[PDB]
């Protein structure tokens, strides 16, 4: 766990081995400072429709989402999925964050 | 050259023949061969069971490939299907070269 030592490798692959397929992705991200480290009450403006009124909070926190099928399937891997299978479902996932560089 | 598998020892010829059943011979001896036979034919069932070895594909191709498909557009007759008279027909020749491979 050092400065000049990699903490993970690029895994971006898909393996079909029977009744299972494992889809692995890897992406590069960038996380800025959100709200200048503040929590802020957000709401709708006072001049707005009643359907569009909201109340909530924004955080300094970012979030990772991979809730799209193209995040894990290529179009060729999606074509293998849909012309050969009557059904599919997820079983387990594995998540990693690595090679983190904080730039000032 | 017509396509296929060249075999030094191919699947052998399977030859079949009705045994000649003669009609009634003359009650005196005749050294001539029989030209009169009982007219008969045979029927039955035939089964061939071939095992084929497959070669799966390992392409790292991104975009989708050309494949043999049926068209969804409606028609009076479904392809590779009997018609209203019970006549089976094959509409087109289907080759086997649809996936791709790099040289």
């Amino acid at each position: 766990d050092g400065v000049g030592n990699s903490s993970g490798n690029w895994h971006c692959d898909s393996t079909w081995m029977g009744d299972r397929v494992i889809t692995t992705s890897t992406r590069t991200w960038a996380l800025p400072t959100y709200n200048n480290h503040l929590y802020k009450q957000i709401s709708s403006q006072s001049g707005a429709s009643n359907d569009n009124h909201y109340f909530g909070y924004s955080t300094p926190w970012g979030y990772f989402d991979f809730n799209r099928f193209h995040c894990h399937f290529s179009p060729r891997d999606w074509q293998r999925l849909i012309n050969n299978n009557w059904g599919f479902r997820p079983k387990r996932l594995n998540f990693k964050l690595f090679n983190i560089q904080v730039k000032e | 050259l017509m396509g296929g598998f060249g075999l030094k020892h191919p699947p052998p010829q399977i030859l079949i023949k009705n045994t000649p059943v003669p009609a009634n011979p003359s009650t005196t001896f005749s050294a001539a061969k029989f030209a009169s036979f009982i007219t008969q034919y045979s029927t039955g069932q035939v089964s061939v069971e071939i095992e084929w070895e497959l070669q799966k594909e390992n392409s790292k191709r991104w975009n989708p490939e050309i494949q043999y498909t049926s068209n969804y557009n409606k028609s009076v007759n479904v392809d590779f299907t009997v018609d209203t008279n019970g006549v089976y027909s094959e509409p087109r020749p289907i080759g086997t070269r649809y996936l791709t491979r790099n040289l």
